RNA sequence: GGUUAAGCGACUAAGCGUACACGGUGGAUGCCCUGGCAGUCAGAGGCGAUGAAGGACGUGCUAAUCUGCGAUAAGCGUCGG
RNA sequence: CCCGGCGAGGGGAGUGAAAAAGAACCUGAAACCGUGUACGUACAAGCAGUGGGAGCACGCUUAGGCGUGUGACUGCGUACC
RNA sequence: AGGACCGAACCGACUAAUGUCGAAAAAUUAGCGGAUGACUUGUGGCUGGGGGUGAAAGGCCAAUCAAACCGGGAGAUAGCU
RNA sequence: CGAAGGUGUGCUGUGAGGCAUGCUGGAGGUAUCAGAAGUGCGAAUGCUGACAUAAGUAACGAUAAAGCGGGUGAAAAGCCCGCUCGCCGGAAGACCAAGGGUUCCUGUCCAACGUUAAUCGGGGCAGGGUGAGUCGACCCCUAAGGCGAGGCCGAAAGGCGU
RNA sequence: GACGACGUUGAUAGGCCGGGUGUGUAAGCGCAGCGAUGCGUUGAGCUAACCGGUACUAAUGAACCGUGAGGCUUAACCU
């Protein structure tokens, strides 16, 4: 549970090598409404493949 | 060690999980739509098509199992009475999950329920 | 646990009050004392 | 021609700012804005926030150009601290500092 | 020029090291004074029941606190500068 | 004036000798923390330096080669009080 | 009638667990001993450091007690680090 | 047309150091020779201020319990309402004394505080509210007990007491 | 985290019909009983994850990283 000899910032950052955010970069297009949403995902305006599927 | 069982726990005891699931199924059809998070969304489905199923052939006997399940008659009146031949022909699903996304509280991921008839 | 400092203003009064410790001339200095220190409140008042 | 845009002092750590602030490093402007507003975080809350906020110091103080438009260098650096105290059992306390953090953006083309 | 084999063989760098350029936190150094200590020189060497030293509560154009003052309350009269 | 939540914060503009003097304000070191460039680095072990040293990268002179950075590999080497 | 029986409140702390950088500088869940007495609680007083008080443990005297705490002797003294 | 200080750099001395200079800096510095000391720091589990590490680990404070829709709003698991679900009920209910002294309430705001966000809050800004011949005290009467006119007693204070 | 099975050229999951399994004579009517209840309907009814099928819903066109015949020298075989 303690440490007896403080570890340097070399061993902190390989530590940290792993950390690194997955990236989200594969966005979608809609087929009939043109539009970005995430890929099976749907928009801000409740569409999904090109239907209005929410109406909010 | 969970191989080849079923029914996720939710993280609540089985007295507090199935009283849950009927007030969610009770609120799942009288607004058509309910916002969950994912895996609740994937297992209230497990859960509601039972009663539309066991309300098509319609009986005396059944209102009280979709009252002992449910001791809810106002979801019952909905029930029997509209939802009849709102499902005859759907011999199977009756649930179109969507994915909505992710929610601002606390990032779970959100989704959508709905019965598949809608036009309102 | 029952901790020490179960208070009041009737204990608090009677014993180290104004008229309590300047009674006594070993008393006295106190409110000497925490005159020439240059406390503002002296002892206690509400 | 170049523009920087800064918030200063957000509520929060220098780690946790760096890993959403360590991918939009070297992209287009597009690209950055669309991997910033599906990624689930709060730094994504912050930066997202202020990096539109550097490309508005374009389009009205620098270059009115988006479409082609880099960002060259995004670094989060420390800030003061906010040493509250914090309760440890048996007595002792706990001399907490709620951390903040800076964060400067820049957008030019280079 | 091509072909099989045999020997040899960099650029890759998730991160990390070092030097420079860049700030980031930090508030040390130099510089500054209406702050304070030690004394020289005279003067005083007391205030107090025609109510003290030290305080409370009020007073202005005012919310607050400090200074001053006290139902005449940031001030009155009086003789001067 | 733009952007923002008619927030915070910030970029321009204007004052000003200067805002890398902006109310956390003169000067602003070190620890610690990042950005970039250059080199080394994923078969090598060990007080992490020193003696030697290839290549690469640069400021240059003067084109003969020094200076600075790094430093593969190698010889020794078990911190201070 | 009972310093009588059983058992909540109230009280006390027996056993185990857990906790023991605790939710707590002595607790929480499961039980346990009593429960009209030599009992329990509230409020207001009295006693005082070689002195209080004690169904006596050197226990208690503001989490500290084989002599409390603050200031003063006093920068004690230290053949000792 | 740039003092000290800071920060690099080329030179220089056997070392402690010195001298010139680029940048930053914006008003003070001090030769030669001598005089006096709070005169040179790595340690003393030294003091003080600041910043690392463990680590983005542990933990989020009772194993009464959620779930849904609507709205306000820039953004809602936590705020307001409705609908069910679950928990306490000689209490986790409602009044009072103690003790705390605006903590109650409307408008408004989210930097900080709330072990999170927060439009909400016992948080900050502003204003408001506490109305008694009978309620409690103050007031008339004593207990335990403390002072204590004369007094007794004691180096002095002061102790006991009518 | 990996490994594996599928992604409408679909049985990978959930549902659904059936079977299988487990519990036992569901409810609601009528009869017999003043009544509790017993009988008939009725080995009914209900049935987690099990097995066999059915695409009913959910598993989309893309977007994405990964490229553009693979160095030096010698020998042995192609001419």
């Amino acid at each position: 549970a303690v440490q007896q000899n403080k570890p340097t910032r070399s061993k902190r950052g390989m530590r940290r090598s792993h950390d690194a955010l997955t990236a989200v970069t594969s966005l979608s297009v809609d087929k009939t409404s043109g539009e970005k949403h995430l890929r099976h995902h749907i928009t801000a305006d409740g569409y999904y493949r090109g239907r209005k599927v929410i109406a909010k | 060690m969970r191989h080849r069982k079923s029914g996720r726990q939710l993280n609540r005891n089985s007295s507090h999980r199935q009283a849950m699931f009927r007030n969610m199924a009770g609120s799942l059809v009288r607004h058509e739509i309910i916002k969950t998070t994912l895996p609740k969304a994937k297992e209230l489905r497990r859960v509601v098509e039972p009663l539309i199923t066991l309300a098509k052939t319609d009986s005396v006997a059944n209102r009280r199992l979709a009252f002992a399940r449910t001791r809810d008659n106002e979801i019952v009146a909905k029930l029997f009475n509209e939802l009849g031949p709102r499902f005859a022909s759907r011999a199977g699903g009756y649930t179109r999950i969507l994915k909505c996304g992710f929610r601002a509280g606390d990032n779970a991921p959100m989704a959508y329920i709905e019965l598949v008839d809608r036009s309102e | 646990m029952k901790r020490t400092f179960q208070p009041s203003v009737l204990k608090r009064n009677r014993s180290h009050g104004f008229r309590a410790r300047m009674a006594t001339k070993n008393g006295r200095q106190v409110l000497a004392r925490r005159r020439a220190k240059g406390r503002a409140r002296l002892t206690v008042s509400k | 021609m170049e523009t920087i845009a800064k918030h200063r002092h957000a509520r929060s750590s220098a780690q946790k700012v760096r890993l959403v602030a360590d991918l939009i490093r070297g992209k287009k402007v597009s690209q950055a804005l669309d991997i910033l507003t599906y990624t689930n975080k709060k730094a994504a809350v912050l930066v997202k926030k202020v990096l539109e906020s550097a490309i508005a110091n374009a389009e009205h103080n620098d270059g009115a150009d988006i479409d082609d438009l880099k960002v060259t260098k995004i670094f989060v650096d420390e800030g003061p601290s906010m040493k509250r105290i914090m309760p440890r059992a048996k007595g002792r306390a706990d001399r907490i500092l709620k951390r903040t953090s800076h964060i400067t953006v820049v957008v030019s083309d280079r």
